[PDB]
């Protein structure tokens, strides 16, 4: 019916980028660069948050089938955001995205677009649609983070601090391969799980089963704690690596 | 755009209705015969019928009844058309000037309503208080016969019984009472309602409902002496009036379905009846006057009088003469004798009115190999089946009739053998011997030589269906008929339950022998879509018919045609092209499947016009390079096709089941491949007739001398009502001239019932109504030579004639008389 | 699981194009047969040649919306194919894409306009039940077909009905969201709110269109037939009553309420002019053809109607098409 | 194995004669005329009664497969009697039967025999044998009328009056289609049933089961009174049409 868009962590060592000589650190860097590029460009254009993530997920899935060396990262990222705009019904003209790209890219980085930046992007749309198998509908952990928080009852200010901090973790998780590792529902629970430990919150108390120590089960079934700890470990790797500190 | 011109060559001959009354004068006895678009008025004499007037109406005559309201000197006529045009007419004659007056007129169509199954019904109260119309299921329309109701305003009374079979106004009731036979899941019943003009609703009926025969057909309003009604069925005749109930079931009427009735005695003692086999009966109502002075019905009696033509409507004139109005055969005037002749028949034929009847197929052939064409048609059905040879005389038509006494289907001409090929079907009944026995001798049985297909293609494989005694079976035959003597030289009887559907005569491949080829279909009681069929090749040579080859197909061969030495045959949804090998057998080359029911086929060069049961028309081209078909263009407007024809390489002509002719053409614009594949309907025209066969040719003398004629091309067509017409194309200059005259003639010519001509010729289906375009009603243009001289000049006013390239001279009446007289020479 | 799920990688060479069958929402509809499987499919062109914004957004709507919807009464996009990309430079490929749908036997438009088919009451029940089950399914997913026509209603010989195009389909949101195209449904099936200028309309626009289809199966003729919006609003008023604040409180909100006024303030004559329709179906028709879209019934409520509640989808009951005796009509059976 | 030679009354309306335009009254007359023609001619020739009925049975069966219009009645009846003579071992020369026919027929009726009366009959023998499917052995109600009366014991004069009266009814039933409707055993019981009602005899008293009021059942099994009344109604219709009274 629908294609599978999820791999295992061990499979990332065999991406077309890895197999062409790129080291694991460079592909992860190229992914964060492309993710933040799609994030910053669409933010400058005033785009909805679902449109940003949809293009980022298109971007992440694209370089599971192709190599970063053969397709320029910033040329591909612009095409994903352009397609994501028409997909999520928040469209922008291709010339408007190119204009924003020149603002945020230096002379070296913008050279990927070649002599005709618009044509290099419009051309890549055919390969993008074929690579993503025309599976345009993509859901994101944001709607699940909100669907689960409404079922929480208690201190409104404590729950609101939990949501924004988890929402920050979802924005940061876009820079990672987590979008490909796990379904969006599990990611929304893991960011609740991480923000609960940092904020010292007992999330089980706000649920309909205040005693259910596995508070996550009432939201997403069949989720072991090993997965939640694994996702939390990946998100916090960005904070310790970069210059940003944990929200807390 | 395309521009065409249609004229009537032979007026409709089939009688759809006839009534007797006193319309012209209070003294004369009139017989009003109703054809599809023509109304003929006669005066009954002691020697026969005397014509007095014939008028044309802008509509198909559906209801025709004569009535005389309180205060009128003579009877008036009410006519309702198929397009719901209603009118009341009066005859007025001031010496030699005969004119038909429109007393009232209007259109009684309702915005919402399901057209009934049994058709439009029109009844008038015996006291002439109202006009009863059954136009839609569950609705009874009442036109009150008021002196001031000149617009024919009407109201509808809701009817619980939706499916009504027949309805009449009863006799002998104080209040207006209707009696109708309806069919519900509980069978068929007879019920009565009282109509109230004041309340505008139905009241309680006189007598209660009774369960009647499952095949109750007609209702007979018995007059005042007896009262009540008579219900005619398939096996029984029943009388219902109050508590009295009588039912006679003679074994004679069960053999064939009774279809028509007429009252002989105004007191209602005797009635005329006719069946599908042409038999004429007399329904006798025995009366027993009782010791109270009142005359109840003793019994009912039926007596066999003789054989007449298969009649659509019967009417008793006077002195024992009856007009037999037939739609499938010749109409008759018959004499009823009190004494039976030597054959036991009380009926003797007086006169015979030629009726071309149903023209199933026809071909134009130059018998006396001159340039003047003759038209040979397959006409009639059952015992009234015949061939008709029509030629232009030296202005009327001379018609020779060759009776066949069986149903003809398709005809084809083979000049190599100086003979025709005719497909025919006869009805035989399962007898006690296990086989079948024909009702009457026919051409296939009285043939000089005869043969039967000994093919084993379908063998025993098909399950052997059970046969009961008394079941009718159709036996199809191929007749070989001489072109001069029209003698049945040979008759080949096809397999059991095998129907002959298509027939062609042509040479094939490199074979010099000219063959008769028949496409057949295996018809079984499951019907649906035949799944077996045969294509048979015959050669008639030296007085003997030889079976040359047979090809088994998996469906019905609805039509075949030869082009490029190859046989193009349509089998159900498939259109196949066969090749004639050197082994005298058929070989499939390429196929096309994107059809529902490929019925009609026409060819010109490598192009193929496909007429589907629906889907309209598709253009197919045989591509000799690839060796496969390829869709060129298709008319996407859905139509129920009845006959197709190719006018030129870009224009195509078709006929719809809604009595409409249309012409599609390739748009040839914007250079888009999608626009090109879109055949655009550029001509629309409501003909009013059901076209069965289109045929290229003309019966007028055509000289190879080349001269600019206003008409280009000649296409003849035959219809169900016997009408034969002609379609031809025009230049854009001539179209605008003739179209401008039509608008001028409409303002001048007064139409019967004051029906607008533009409404009559407008394309009309049950779902869509569009104005006519691309067609010139030639019958209206040719009427310019019949209006008075002052009206001719009224048409030519401000009209500029363009014969002189230099100056656009103002048109004289003679300038238009020259033009119209030239258009009258094309037929 | 590439297989079947991988789209856009297959070429149009695998399909032999028979010809055009009709005109759809965005392009002309084509018929073809798969070389490998032999199945007849309906194709739709994409035509990405216009480099203004690349792939058409109206096509992106139909790909996203139709791939989410799966039902027995909705035509599901089988796959998506492209032209041959023969150059090694994906920049030189200007080829278009094709949408592959499942092919059905006939369409309500072709059947009714030709006049061959006849619908009994049980056939209309089978038609409306499948039609409303599919419409309620899509309305539950917050989608509007916006183009309910007889040409977009497909039927196979078994008796199953399916909806076709969805090219003009958008998403519905109770929050005003985006103002939409006021004229979107064929004028004969256009709701009264759409004639008066409602740009943000409710899902009741498809309920009204199907209501005109329900009555068209009983009369064999379209209900409202007009060439202009004012003439169309007039015919709707002659049957359902003139739009007035009495039966339609929010009729004042519509822009063209004062602009497009009917000839008279007609009374509702729907039950009178449709008296021949069974009471179970007439009750359904009256609710579907209610002027006020807030008072007009929904797709779910029609399935809870005395006409459709107890209809069973196991009895397909295909519309009976006359056969063989139709070859020569107006014979034998005369009067 | 053996062919079926019995139809129903309802089937007689579809004989080949009926379907060619002949009315039911005329064919019944043509059968009575042909039956007495076979009866009167063979009686003049001094033929056994079984031979007369054998030709009559051939005659009745023949016009279930053929039409009276296509085959002359008296030519066929002469051929039936000629064949019946050779079957029942009472043979006659074809010239002797033609001679007897011409004596009792007028010029018009004998004109059916054409210019050569013998050959027109001798030729029809081939068609007669094929029509009767070579089923030459025919049984008649005479032997059953006597076989059942022999088992009757009582008044010798009353039993003999029953036999002759029933025997008279058997001769009259040959003029009808009863020969084709029912087996000869039922006819022999029916003529005993009819003669019993007219003479007011209670036949059960003469049987071995004097209280078995349905006396015929020990003779012919599975015969309802409806069949006997149907046969009795048809036999008396011959007498009522010609106005003649019961023999008695
Ligand atoms: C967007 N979308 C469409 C489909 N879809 C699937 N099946 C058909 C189908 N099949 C019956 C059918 N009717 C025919 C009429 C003719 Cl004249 C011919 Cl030649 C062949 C025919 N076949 N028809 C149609 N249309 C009907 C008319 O106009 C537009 C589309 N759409 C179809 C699936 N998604």
């Amino acid at each position: 019916t629908k294609p599978c868009w999820y791999w295992d962590k061990k499979d990332l060592a065999h991406t077309p980028s890895q197999l062409e000589g790129l080291d694991p650190a460079t592909e992860a860097r190229y992914r964060r660069e492309g993710a933040r590029f799609i994030f910053d460009v669409g933010t400058r254009l005033g785009l909805h948050y679902d449109t940003l993530a949809t293009g980022i997920i298109y971007f992440h899935r694209f370089y599971m089938f192709h190599s970063f060396k053969q397709f320029p990262r910033y040329v591909t990222g612009a095409c994903c955001l352009f397609l994501a705009g028409k997909v999520e019904e928040t469209p922008k003209k291709c010339k408007d995205i190119i204009k924003t790209a020149r603002s945020l890219l230096n002379d070296v980085q913008f050279g990927q677009f070649g002599d005709d930046p618009k044509e290099e992007v419009m051309v890549l749309e055919r390969i993008l649609l074929q690579t993503i198998k025309f599976d345009l509908q993509v859901e994101h952990p944001y709607q699940f983070l909100l669907k689960y928080a409404k079922q929480l009852k208690g201190d409104k200010n404590k729950i609101q601090k939990l949501v924004q901090m988890a929402w920050t973790f979802v924005n940061d998780s876009l820079c990672t391969t987590l979008s490909l590792q796990w379904e969006p529902e599990i990611i929304a629970v893991a960011v609740m799980y991480l923000a609960g430990r940092l904020c010292k919150f007992e999330i089980q108390e706000w649920t309909s089963k205040p005693m259910y120590r596995r508070w996550w089960e009432q939201f997403v079934q069949d989720v072991p704690v090993d997965v939640l700890e694994d996702i939390c470990h990946q998100i916090l790797d960005l904070y310790s690596q970069g210059k940003q500190q944990m929200p807390h | 755009m395309s521009y065409n011109y249609v004229v009537t060559a032979q007026k409709p001959t089939a009688v759809n209705g006839c009534v007797t009354g006193h319309f012209t004068s209070a003294e004369d006895l009139n017989l009003l015969i109703a054809k599809n678009t023509r109304l003929e008025i006669y005066v009954v004499t002691a020697e026969g019928l005397r014509p007095v007037k014939e008028v044309g109406m802008y509509g198909k005559i559906a209801v025709m009844e004569l009535f005389r309201p309180k205060g009128e000197s003579k009877d008036l006529l009410f006519i309702l058309t198929a397009k719901y045009n209603a009118c009341i007419l009066e005859y007025k004659q001031s010496g030699e000037s005969i004119d038909i007056i429109t007393r009232a007129h209007g259109n009684v169509q309702d915005r919402i309503g399901r057209p009934s199954e049994t058709g439009i019904i029109g009844i008038i109260d015996p006291e002439c208080r109202m006009i009863g119309l059954r136009l839609y299921d569950g609705l009874f329309k009442v036109i009150p016969l008021d002196r001031d109701n000149k617009e024919l305003k009407a109201f509808n009374i809701r009817l619980e019984e939706l499916h009504v079979i027949d309805v009449k106004f009863l006799y002998g009731c104080q209040a207006p009472t209707i009696c109708f036979v309806y069919q519900d899941p509980q069978g068929r019943h007879v019920k009565t309602y009282e109509v109230s003009l004041r309340e505008k609703e139905f009241n309680k009926g006189p007598w209660k409902q009774e369960n009647v025969e499952a095949e109750a057909s007609m209702v007979i309003a018995v007059p005042e002496p007896f009262g009540g009604a008579i219900i005619i069925g398939q096996e029984s005749i029943t009388y219902h009036n109050g508590d009295k109930y009588l039912a006679i079931a003679p074994p004679i009427i069960k053999q064939s379905t009774i279809v028509c009735h007429n009252r002989v005695d105004p007191n209602g003692s005797r009635y005329l009846l006719g069946d599908m086999e042409g038999r004429l009966f007399m329904l006798l109502l025995e009366k027993e006057e009782q010791m109270d002075g009142t005359v109840t019905l003793k019994d009912l009696r039926v007596e066999l009088l003789g054989e007449t033509s298969i009649a659509e409507c019967l009417t008793y004139l006077d002195n024992g003469v009856v007009f037999v109005g037939s739609r499938l055969g010749d109409s008759q005037l018959v004499k009823l004798n009190v004494d039976s002749n030597e054959q036991g028949s009380y009926v003797v034929a007086m006169e015979t009115f030629t009726n071309l009847g149903p023209i199933v197929d026809m071909c134009v052939v130059d018998l006396e190999r001159q340039g003047q064409g003759q038209l040979v048609t397959c006409s009639g059905a059952f015992k009234e089946g015949s061939l008709r040879i029509i030629r232009n005389g030296i202005q009327k038509l001379h018609i020779r009739t060759v009776p066949l006494y069986e149903s003809p289907r398709k005809i084809c001409y083979q000049e190599v053998s100086q003979c025709f090929g005719v497909l025919s079907s006869r009805i035989e009944v399962q007898d006690t011997s296990g086989g079948t026995t024909a009702l009457r001798p026919s051409a296939s049985t009285q043939a000089l030589s005869s043969s039967v297909s000994s093919s084993k293609l379908f063998s025993s494989s098909t399950a052997p269906h059970e046969t009961s005694f008394g079941e009718e079976v159709e036996v199809h035959n191929l007749l070989i008929i001489d072109q001069h003597t029209f003698e049945v030289l040979h008759a080949h009887q096809f397999l059991q339950n095998e129907y002959a559907l298509s027939l062609v005569s042509c040479k094939l491949g490199k074979d010099p022998n000219t063959y008769f080829i028949v496409g057949t279909a295996m018809v079984y009681p499951e019907e649906a879509e035949p799944k077996q069929g045969r294509i048979v090749v015959f050669q008639y040579s030296d007085g003997k018919l030889q079976t040359v080859a047979e090809k088994e197909v998996k469906g019905a061969v609805y039509s075949m045609v030869e082009f490029n030495g190859k046989l193009l045959a349509s089998i159900n949804s498939t259109v196949r092209l066969y090749e004639w090998t050197t082994e005298k057998e058929l070989r499939t080359e390429c196929n096309h499947y994107n059809n529902i029911m490929a019925l009609y086929l026409k060819t010109k060069g490598d192009f193929i016009l496909v007429g589907d049961l629906m889907r309209s028309v598709l253009l197919l081209a045989y591509k000799p390079m690839e060796g496969n078909f390829e869709e060129i263009a298709r008319d996407f407007n859905p139509n129920w096709m009845s006959a197709v024809e190719i006018l030129d390489d870009d224009n195509f002509l078709g006929a719809e089941n809604a009595f409409n002719l249309f012409v599609c053409q390739k748009d040839s614009a914007a250079t888009t491949d999608e626009e090109r594949q879109h055949l655009q309907e550029v001509g629309l025209f409501h003909l009013g007739e059901f076209v069965n066969v289109f045929c290229h040719g003309s019966l007028v003398m055509q000289n190879l001398g080349e001269t600019s004629t206003p008409t280009q091309g000649s296409v003849l067509f035959g219809t169900v009502n016997g009408m034969i017409g002609l379609v031809t194309s025009l230049s854009e200059s001539w179209y605008n001239l003739l179209l401008d005259m039509q608008n001028r003639l409409n303002k001048v010519i007064k139409s019967v019932g004051k029906i607008e001509h533009s409404f009559w010729r407008s394309f009309h289906t049950e779902r869509k109504t569009e104005p006519a375009t691309g067609f010139i009603d030639g019958d209206l243009i040719e009427s310019f030579l019949d209006i008075s001289r002052p009206k001719m000049q009224e048409v030519v006013a401000n009209l500029q004639y363009d014969d002189g390239s230099g100056m656009k001279r103002e048109a004289t009446a003679d300038d238009l008389i020259k033009v119209v007289e030239e258009l009258t020479r094309i037929h | 699981g590439q297989t079947e799920s991988d789209w856009g990688k297959r070429c149009v060479d695998k399909f032999d194009i028979i010809g055009i069958i009709g005109e759809g929402t965005y392009g002309q509809v084509y018929k073809a047969k798969d070389k490998d499987t032999g199945e007849l499919v309906a194709l739709k062109k994409v035509r990405l040649d216009n480099e203004k914004e690349g792939f058409p957004i109206t096509a992106i709507r139909e790909i996203k919306i139709l791939r989410q919807l799966i039902h027995r009464s909705v035509v599901n996009m089988k796959e998506i194919v492209t032209d041959k990309q023969d150059a090694l430079d994906f920049k030189k490929d200007k080829g278009a894409f094709y949408l592959v749908f499942e092919y059905m036997d006939h369409d309500l438009m072709g059947l009714l306009e030709s006049g061959l088919v006849h619908f009994s009451e049980d056939h209309i029940k089978s038609f409306m039940k499948q039609l409303m089950e599919g419409l309620e399914y899509c309305h539950k997913k917050n989608f509007l077909h916006r183009d309910i026509k007889c040409s977009n209603i497909l039927l196979n010989n078994s008796g199953q009905i399916k909806l076709a195009d969805f090219g003009l389909a958008r998403l519905y949101n109770s929050e005003e969201s985006r103002p939409y195209t006021n004229k979107v449904i064929t004028l004969w099936y256009r709701p009264p709110e759409l004639l008066l200028g409602e740009e943000r309309y409710t899902p009741a626009i498809d309920v009204w269109s199907c209501g005109c289809i329900l009555g068209e199966l009983f009369t064999k003729k379209p209900i409202f037939q007009a060439n202009l919006e004012l003439a169309q609003l007039e015919l709707i008023s002659r049957l359902c009553g003139s739009p007035c604040p009495a039966v339609w409180p929010d009729v004042i909100k519509l822009p063209y309420f004062n602009t497009m006024k009917p000839k008279k303030q007609y009374r509702r004559r729907l039950r009178e002019e449709f008296s021949f329709i069974p009471s179970a179906a007439l009750d359904l028709l009256d609710h579907m053809l209610t002027l006020d879209p807030s008072k007009r019934c929904t797709a779910e409520q029609t399935l809870q109607s005395d006409f459709l509640k107890d209809v069973e989808l196991s009895k397909m009951a295909p519309p009976d098409l006359p056969h063989w005796q139709d070859c020569h009509e107006l014979w034998s059976k005369k009067r």
